[PDB]
């Protein structure tokens, strides 16, 4: 099911810009048609109507995304091996600052290479690629320009293929349908594989060189990798399992192999993160379920499961015919697959974002503040932008491909027949959390300002407790023991067990307690959440028609208004609800990330003594402060950005610098949010005057920027802004501290 | 194959749906035993039992939650309380009845059954109907808020 | 060939290399003569 | 010794079991479809097996995973609990 | 005819008009609906012959300085095992009369020579029989075949006169070199798990073969 040469490989297209459409291709009349030209670039769908060609054109630029992650990995790697520090912080993780970039002095920014230790000069990093490193069992320098070199030779691979998928061998539809197939090779092989590998690879490097490093042993010291499978007395002399070899695994004596492939749980003292046996055997485990999920879709051989005869068996007295047809929409769409798996995709990057930081998995990284901090608001802000594309793109599925003559479903339809009730139960739930959760610290801050403390909601005068969580706390700190006997220590340190891990003088990890402040965080989330869901879930059910205009579906997925009648129209389109829902969002993951950065600063991070007292970075604060409004501006906004605005004349003065930067360019979007387009044309006509005097008029008209082109450079520019602020006040209130 | 949604009424062009939150004979039992759906009953009755039974809900959060909750003089200040809240309510629904109806118009409340039986129009959308309820709501809610404050701090029972 | 000089002669690719050579001129400037604040000569 | 161990006995009873299960109709196979009413029905799977039941290698390549799975389950379950 | 796994998909296109047909097919790879790429029957087949023929070379050469030298016929220190001999110099390595790098730079330029020109006939056939190449040019026209060129020059002895002993020689070529392939793959897994010669393995299983076997090296 392939295709022998498609499409001559040609310049011939480059000089010709718009040529996938034939209205781009006329010419530029105005200037608008510079700008539609990158609008609808990757759009494929409007180029063709033929699904094989679109199916075609997606399968070779993931390609491209492959080869251009490739070029990311091999400079990461390259630039550790070259201009950083990673051999000198093997030996001291925890006075060494990791640093993998310099800078050439040119007009007096070599003030940025300060010091880090290890006789370095360069810029701090906290992608936290030494403790991937060091969990590795990498060494030297010479392993890391082989990996360089590999990840290079793979993007070459990828481009090739890239390249010769789509103008040699194309495959055809019917190749593309069978996603029982895909489905099989995607869970044996691309995870179950993987995971093996990758278990196989810790049993065999991570432990020996890690223990060994755990040890105190030299780097330069430790028997290279090769010589732990050539030697096996090596190995026994480190695990005396090793030298009866794999008999006890073919005998089924698995109870030999207890010495590295452990079930203790907890956290390493030594590093502060997870034992390395225990992620050899949870990877092990994970192989061995992935590669029994892989055999369960029916293909050639008869055996298995069809996903049409799963889905056409469910059906309820209240669903009515139930699940058929869902699988003839969901094998001729790319867009609802593509919304379903964003969806998907975002849900589990916040839960790896917070499963990440409870549970250190890497040697060191539970003490390093400021790559915990990073890495947590980084995938909290991909998981949010991932779930908001979701929405986009099921929008844009109800609008273009939904056709029930064809591709009837019963689910589908019922829904969109009480779609009122589903949007009145959710403004009134939105209006309910947001009385009821930001109403109390209004009343907080206005008792306080009267002088009258004890009719608050605090822990001292109206106890707000969160009872449930507290509960689940309990339950899960005793279950060891008791509902999980093989089970040594609790999964995590945050439950309440008691216990303290500290490692070269700092906090690693203790419990968490929770009191009224944590109770109102929560509705805050749960209400912003809420109103997120509201606004995207009424942008794609009001896709196609309303009470106010029936036809909404012939005037696209993308179009400002139907004018001024019926008192105003403005933003009905289900674009404009994505373009608001972000803003939403941007709030949300913002308060998600103050609430962490500042319950993290106050309750677990610090320092402790010989005596064994603990002290906090801010000294425990959150509980009694937090509760005002007034509390949240004060010691949060005001005293830790005493950091930032400090930082000239140093080596952080970077930060500073993007603080103001980033001040200007969040102020800058308000200039295309709060105005229209007709000024501007109208505007321009008078520049356009005088350079007509001076017969320096152009043939190519100027022309305002169109309605929905203004409102996404104003929402782009606001995030930008917002998020490069909050980015430059955390780094830089983090590193110095 | 049994469906349990239903178009309200057998007409599926009218903007509503017949579920079982909605058509149970239990809720349908329970929701024209309500004094506000009793259509053939003196008004004045129907607003003297709400009166009674919202004056009597409104004592205890203005007692429990009120600033002098921690005082000798929670009973009095939430029972205050409650009755000027109430006074409130009453001068509300005056207000709307004043604005709502016209004297000398008939009602302008349905006179057709679910079942297509015709039946007498309910005499409170009119105004002088809509007058006797709000006295009897007034009346109602300031003796359910003396019997209220009368078991809760003149007989010491023992409560909570 | 034809296509490929008429493609480089569009115009973000003539901008960058322009701006590009524009900068490497500015920098190799600076680089010689740093920390100028008044005309000497 | 192994051969005459409890594990032997416990695993070749687990696979022999299962293929003769499969085999004789007791379960899905490829010429033979489980319905919602987990009931069996005939089906051509259009492989030459040579075998008058028409029992093909994936049937049997899955019973004997199956066996395998529930001989290697019910082995550990008893060492772990020490009953051998 | 015989059929080995035969299967109602595979038969609808192994008519058993090439060589040692025997209609084995189970993943369908030869099914001739939308072929393209590498995968099409007539350049896995052309594989396949090649393959074959290949092995039959290499099964032979890795072996036939090994017996001999514990024959008593050819020096000790060139009966080699095949993984000691210089393929992998980490294995073991033995001087030449060139370093091993100069011999493979050769080596790659007369193999290129030779395949470039083989893989110029496939593309269009007849050609090498146009140009001047040293005046050798004149029985390198081929035959139409690619896999059997013949001509006075890789058809010496003049073979296969008959076309039914043409289709017995083909067959027993096919054959041959399906067996040389599992040798070589023999060949080398037998090296990777005992780490000694295979003729040593064949003399250690025929000293005895309760004590040197799959259930005692494993
Ligand atoms: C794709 C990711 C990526 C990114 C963001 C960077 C970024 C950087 N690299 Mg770099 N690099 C990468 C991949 C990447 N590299 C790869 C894949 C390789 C090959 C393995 C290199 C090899 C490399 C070398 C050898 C050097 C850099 C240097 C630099 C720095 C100066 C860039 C410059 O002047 O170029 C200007 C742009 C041109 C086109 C020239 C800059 C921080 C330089 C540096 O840090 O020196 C102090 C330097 O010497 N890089
Ligand atoms: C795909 C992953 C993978 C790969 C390629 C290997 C590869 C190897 N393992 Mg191995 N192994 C793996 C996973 C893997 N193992 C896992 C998950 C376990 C845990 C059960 C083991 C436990 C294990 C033991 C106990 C031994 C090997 C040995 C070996 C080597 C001889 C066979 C070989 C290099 C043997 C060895 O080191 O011989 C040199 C040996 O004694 N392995
Ligand atoms: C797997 C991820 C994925 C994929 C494959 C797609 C694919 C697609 N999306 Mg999409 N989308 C995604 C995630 C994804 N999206 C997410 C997460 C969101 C939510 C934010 C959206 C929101 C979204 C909208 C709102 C729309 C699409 C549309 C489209 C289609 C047209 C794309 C196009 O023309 O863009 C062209 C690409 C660009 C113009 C590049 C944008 C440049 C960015 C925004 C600025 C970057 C700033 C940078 C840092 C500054 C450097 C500048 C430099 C020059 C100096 C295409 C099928 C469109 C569509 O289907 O219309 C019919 C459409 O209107 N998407
Ligand atoms: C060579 C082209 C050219 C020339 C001769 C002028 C000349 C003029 N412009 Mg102008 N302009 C240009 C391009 C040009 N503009 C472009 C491309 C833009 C869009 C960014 C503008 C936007 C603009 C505004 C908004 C305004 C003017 C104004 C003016 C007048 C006041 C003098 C001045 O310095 O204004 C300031 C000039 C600028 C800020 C322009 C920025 C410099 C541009 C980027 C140079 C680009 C040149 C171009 C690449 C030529 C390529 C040559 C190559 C093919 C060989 C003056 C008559 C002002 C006026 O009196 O209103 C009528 C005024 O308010 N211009
Ligand atoms: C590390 C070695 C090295 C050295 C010694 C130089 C030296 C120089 N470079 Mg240079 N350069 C280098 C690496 C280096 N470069 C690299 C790696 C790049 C990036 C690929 C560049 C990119 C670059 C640009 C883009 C330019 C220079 C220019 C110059 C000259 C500036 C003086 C001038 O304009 O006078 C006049 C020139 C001379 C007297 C001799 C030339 C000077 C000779 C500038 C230049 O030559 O101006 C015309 C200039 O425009 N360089
Ligand atoms: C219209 C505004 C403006 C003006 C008139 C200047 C003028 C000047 N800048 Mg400058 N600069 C500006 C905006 C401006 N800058 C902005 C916005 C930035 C940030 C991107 C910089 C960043 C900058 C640097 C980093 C340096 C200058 C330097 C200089 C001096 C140039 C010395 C030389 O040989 O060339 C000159 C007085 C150089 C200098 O030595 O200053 C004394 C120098 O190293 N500037
Ligand atoms: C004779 C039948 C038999 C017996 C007595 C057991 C007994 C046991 N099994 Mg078990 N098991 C069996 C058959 C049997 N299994 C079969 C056929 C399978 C499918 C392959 C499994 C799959 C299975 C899993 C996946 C797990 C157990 C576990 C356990 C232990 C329970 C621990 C707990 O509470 O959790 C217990 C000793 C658990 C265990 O050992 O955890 C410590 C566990 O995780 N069993
Ligand atoms: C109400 C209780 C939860 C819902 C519940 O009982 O779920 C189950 C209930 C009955 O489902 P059925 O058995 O009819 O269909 C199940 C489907 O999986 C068949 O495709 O769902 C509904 O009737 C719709 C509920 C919509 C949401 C209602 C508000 C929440
Ligand atoms: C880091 C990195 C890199 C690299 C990587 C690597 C180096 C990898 C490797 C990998 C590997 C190296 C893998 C492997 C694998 C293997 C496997 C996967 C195997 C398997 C096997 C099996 C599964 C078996 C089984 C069995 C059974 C079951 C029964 C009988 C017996 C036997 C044993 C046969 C690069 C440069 C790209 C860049 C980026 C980053
Ligand atoms: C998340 C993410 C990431 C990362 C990722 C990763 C790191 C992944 C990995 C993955 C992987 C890592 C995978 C793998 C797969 C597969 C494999 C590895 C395979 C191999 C081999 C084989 C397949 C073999 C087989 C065999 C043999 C050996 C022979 C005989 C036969 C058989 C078949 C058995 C980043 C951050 C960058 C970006 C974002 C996202
Ligand atoms: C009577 C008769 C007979 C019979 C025979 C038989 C019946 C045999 C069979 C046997 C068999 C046919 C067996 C099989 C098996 C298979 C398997 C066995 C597969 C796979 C599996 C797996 C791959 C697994 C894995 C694993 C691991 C590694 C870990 C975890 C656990 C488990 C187990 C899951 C004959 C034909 C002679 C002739 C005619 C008559």
């Amino acid at each position: 099911l392939v295709d022998r040469d498609p499409i001559k490989t040609s310049f011939e297209e480059w000089a010709k810009p718009g040529h996938f459409s034939r209205t781009i291709a006329k010419g530029p009349d105005t200037t608008t048609w510079i700008w539609n030209l990158h609008a609808d670039a990757h759009d494929f769908d409007s180029h063709t109507s033929d699904l094989e060609e679109i199916s075609r054109k997606v399968f070779s630029a993931h390609f491209g995304q492959l080869s251009i992650i490739f070029l990311w990995l091999s400079g990461m790697y390259f630039h550790g091996a070259r201009f950083s520090n990673y051999e000198a912080w093997l030996s001291d993780p925890t006075h060494i600052g990791p640093s993998a970039q310099v800078v050439w002095p040119i007009v007096g920014q070599e003030i940025l290479n300060g010091d880090v230790g290890g006789g370095f000069r360069g810029i701090q990093i906290t992608s936290g690629f030494f403790q991937i490193w060091r969990a590795s069992g990498i060494t030297s320098e010479l392993q890391l320009y082989c990996t360089a070199i590999g990840a290079l030779v793979f993007a070459a691979l990828m481009l090739f293929a890239g390249w010769f998928h789509y103008h040699k061998a194309a495959p055809k539809l019917a190749w593309f349908q069978d996603v029982e197939s895909m489905l099989n090779h995607h869970l044996a092989g691309l995870l179950g594989l993987g995971s093996l590998s990758w278990a196989g690879h810790q049993v065999h490097v991570s432990l020996p060189i890690n223990q060994f490093l755990n040890a105190g042993v030299d780097p330069k010291e430790i028997p290279l990798p090769h010589e732990f499978i050539l030697n096996r007395d090596l190995l026994a002399q480190l695990y005396p399992s090793f030298a009866e070899g794999a008999t006890p695994f073919f005998t089924l004596n698995w109870s030999k192999y207890s010495e590295f492939l452990t079930f203790r749980g907890g956290l390493d003292p030594v590093t502060g993160g997870l034992w390395l046996t225990d992620i050899a055997h949870h990877h092990l485990a994970i192989a061995i379920l992935f590669l029994i999920a892989g055999h369960m879709y029916r293909t050639n051989w008869g055996i298995g499961h069809g996903i049409k005869d799963i889905l056409e068996a469910h059906k309820g007295p209240f669903t009515g015919q139930g699940h058929k047809g869902l699988y003839e929409i969901l094998t001729t769409s790319w867009h609802a697959q593509l919304s379903l798996n964003l969806a998907m995709l975002g849900s589990l990057t916040i839960i790896v974002a917070h499963h990440m930081y409870s549970m250190p998995p890497y040697p060191y990284l539970a003490t390093d503040y400021a790559t915990q901090l990073s890495l947590f608001t980084h995938h909290m802000w991909i998981g949010g932008f991932l779930i908001v594309g979701a929405a986009a793109h099921a929008a844009i599925f109800m609008v273009r491909d939904y056709d029930p003559t064809n591709r009837y479903n019963d689910l589908l339809d019922r829904v969109l027949r009480h779609r009122d009730a589903i949007i009145s139960h959710l403004n009134w739930v939105c209006i309910f959390l947001g009385f009821h959760s930001f109403g109390l610290y209004i009343h907080n801050d206005t008792m306080s300002a009267l002088g009258r403390p004890q009719d608050m909601f605090s822990d001292t005068a109206i106890q707000l407790q969160p009872v449930f969580a507290q509960w689940i706390q309990n339950t899960h700190a005793l279950a060891p023991g008791v509902t999980a006997p093989g089970e040594t220590a609790s999964t995590s340190l945050t439950w309440g067990g008691g216990e303290l891990v500290a490692v070269g003088g700092k906090v690693a990890l203790l419990p968490i307690p929770l009191g009224t402040a944590d109770f109102l965080v929560h509705h805050i989330h749960a209400f912003t959440i809420h109103v997120t869901v509201l606004i995207l879930l009424k942008g794609v059910l009001f896709a196609r028609s309303s009470r106010l205009i029936p036809d909404k579906a012939n005037l696209g997925f993308r179009f400002p208004c139907d004018g001024p009648g019926r008192g105003g129209t403005c933003q009905v389109s289900a674009w404009d609800h994505v373009f608001l829902g972000l803003f939403w969002m941007y709030n949300a993951i913002s308060v998600v990330i103050f609430h962490f950065s500042w319950k993290m600063q106050s309750d677990v991070w610090g320092s402790i003594s010989d005596q064994g007292v603990v002290t906090h970075i801010t000294g425990g604060n959150f509980a009694q402060s937090s509760i005002t409004i007034n509390g949240w501006l004060r010691d949060f906004l005001w005293a830790q950005a005493s950091q930032v605005i400090q930082s000239y004349g140093s080596s952080l003065s970077a930060y500073g610098l993007f603080f103001l930067g980033a001040h200007f360019v969040w102020a800058f979007s308000l200039m295309f949010l709060f105005s229209g387009r007709g000024y501007w044309q109208e505007l321009i006509e008078s520049i356009v005057w005088a350079h007509n005097k001076l017969k320096v008029a152009p043939a190519t008209q100027p022309r305002a920027l169109s309605i929905i082109q203004g409102r996404a450079v104003g929402v782009t520019h606001y995030l930008l802004g917002g998020i490069a602020t909050t980015w430059a006040f955390f780094l830089a209130r983090i590193i110095a501290v | 194959t049994f469906q349990v949604v239903q178009p309200i009424n057998g007409d599926p062009f009218i903007g509503s749906l017949e579920t079982p939150v909605t058509s149970s004979p239990l809720i349908a039992w329970y929701l024209s035993n309500l004094p506000g759906y009793r259509t053939a009953v003196n008004p004045l009755l129907r607003g003297v039992e709400v009166g009674l039974a919202h004056g009597f809900f409104l004592v205890g959060p203005f007692v429990k939650a009120g600033p002098l909750r921690n005082t000798a003089y929670a009973g009095s200040a939430g029972s205050l309380a409650a009755a000027g809240l109430v006074v409130i309510l009453s001068m509300c629904l005056t207000i709307y009845g004043i604005s709502s109806f016209k004297e000398g118009e008939p009602s302008i409340a349905p006179s057709l059954t679910l079942t297509g039986r015709k039946k007498q129009p309910d005499q409170l959308q009119t105004a002088d109907g809509w007058a006797k309820f709000t006295g009897g709501f007034f009346f109602g809610g300031i003796s359910g808020v003396t019997w209220a404050y009368f078991l809760l701090y003149v007989l010491d029972l023992p409560y909570f | 060939m034809r296509d490929l000089k008429t493609y480089l002669s569009v115009a973000p690719v003539l901008s960058t290399l322009w701006f590009g050579s524009l900068a490497g001129l500015l920098i190799e400037i600076n680089r010689l003569f740093p920390d100028a604040l008044t005309f000497p000569f | 010794d192994f051969i005459g161990s409890s594990t032997n006995l416990i695993m070749v009873t687990s696979t022999t079991l299962m293929l003769f299960a499969g085999r004789f109709g007791l379960a899905p196979s490829a010429n033979r479809k489980a319905t919602a009413g987990l009931r069996l029905e005939a089906r051509d799977s259009g492989l030459q097996t040579g075998d008058p039941a028409g029992f093909t290698l994936a049937d049997t390549l899955a019973c004997g995973t199956v066996g395998h799975i529930i001989g290697v389950g019910v082995v550990l379950g008893l060492k772990n609990i020490g009953a051998i | 005819r015989p059929l080995w796994f035969a299967s109602s998909q595979s038969l609808s296109y192994l008519d058993g008009s090439l060589p040692g047909d025997y209609g084995f097919d189970p993943l369908g790879l030869s099914d001739p609906e939308g072929t393209g790429g590498f995968i099409e029957p007539r350049w896995l087949a052309y594989g396949e012959i090649i393959n074959g023929r290949f092995a039959m070379l290499g099964a032979a050469g890795a072996i036939a300085p090994e017996i001999l030298g514990k024959a008593g016929l050819i020096p000790a220190e060139t009966a080699l095992p095949w993984f000691q001999t210089g393929v992998i110099p980490p294995a073991g390595t033995y001087t030449y009369w060139a370093d091993n790098y100069t011999l493979f730079v050769l080596e790659m330029a007369l193999m290129g020579f030779a395949e470039h020109r083989r893989l110029q006939d496939w593309y269009n056939p007849g050609s090498m029989g146009k140009q001047y190449f040293l005046g050798l040019e004149k029985g390198l026209a081929g035959s139409g075949n690619p896999a059997y060129p013949g001509g006075p020059f890789f058809n010496p002895l003049g073979f296969g006169k008959d076309e039914k002993s043409l289709k017995e020689l083909k067959l027993k070529e096919v054959k041959n070199g399906r067996l040389a392939m599992l040798a070589i793959l023999g060949y080398f897994i037998q090296g990777l798990v005992t780490g000694v010669g295979p003729y040593q393995n064949l003399l250690d299983h025929l000293a005895d073969p309760v004590n040197n076997n799959v259930l005692t090296s494993l």
